[PDB]
């Protein structure tokens, strides 16, 4: 009937123009547009942080050598100290 | 900052510690000594080689030869106190 038919025109006419369609809005002053497609279409990463991990940044993994390839300073010392440990051991 | 290798530095190791020392005196101490109580000269001759195996060996070490010592006195008594002073 039509006290429902009429409401249902009724959400056909207020809040057609909100979502269903894209004209603006009449009852309201403040503007509907410039809020959640442009402010808040960012407004996600305006929550988390941009550039850096929305963009990702996928960085190459810092490399780490070996021991400088250095042996001979090293081992013949250890080797030495290896002495010193086992006359202790 | 890697793997360590103290297991295997012995070789010049075994030279500080106190048993090498003993160890480089008794080996020295084992090679020549005489087996099974070889070498012991038990065939003696020098002189009077018969009072050796009797009783200068030492097995009886007794006053035996004190009593052959004053026997010799006895058969010397008219060689030194009779016929002389």
């Amino acid at each position: 009937q039509d006290l429902y038919l009429r409401e249902l025109k009724d959400t056909k006419l207020a809040p057609s123009t909100l979502q269903d369609a894209e004209g603006n809005v009449k009852p309201w002053n403040p503007p509907q547009k410039p809020n959640l497609p442009e402010l808040e279409l960012q407004g996600p990463e305006a929550l988390k942080a941009y550039t850096e991990q929305n963009v990702e940044t996928a960085h190459v993994a810092k490399e780490s050598e070996e021991g400088e390839s250095e042996p001979i300073e090293e081992d013949w010392l250890v080797l030495d100290d290896a002495e010193e440990t086992k006359e202790s051991h | 900052v890697s793997t360590l290798i103290p297991p295997k530095v012995v070789s010049s190791k075994n030279i500080g510690s106190a048993p090498n020392a003993k160890r480089i005196a008794n080996v020295v101490h084992f090679y020549k000594s005489l087996p099974q109580g070889p070498a012991p000269a038990i065939k003696a001759n020098t002189r009077l080689a018969r009072y050796k195996a009797k009783y200068f060996d030492g097995d009886n070490a007794s006053g035996k030869p004190l009593w052959h010592f004053a026997l010799g006195i006895i058969a010397f008594g008219y060689s030194m106190e009779y016929y002389f002073h």
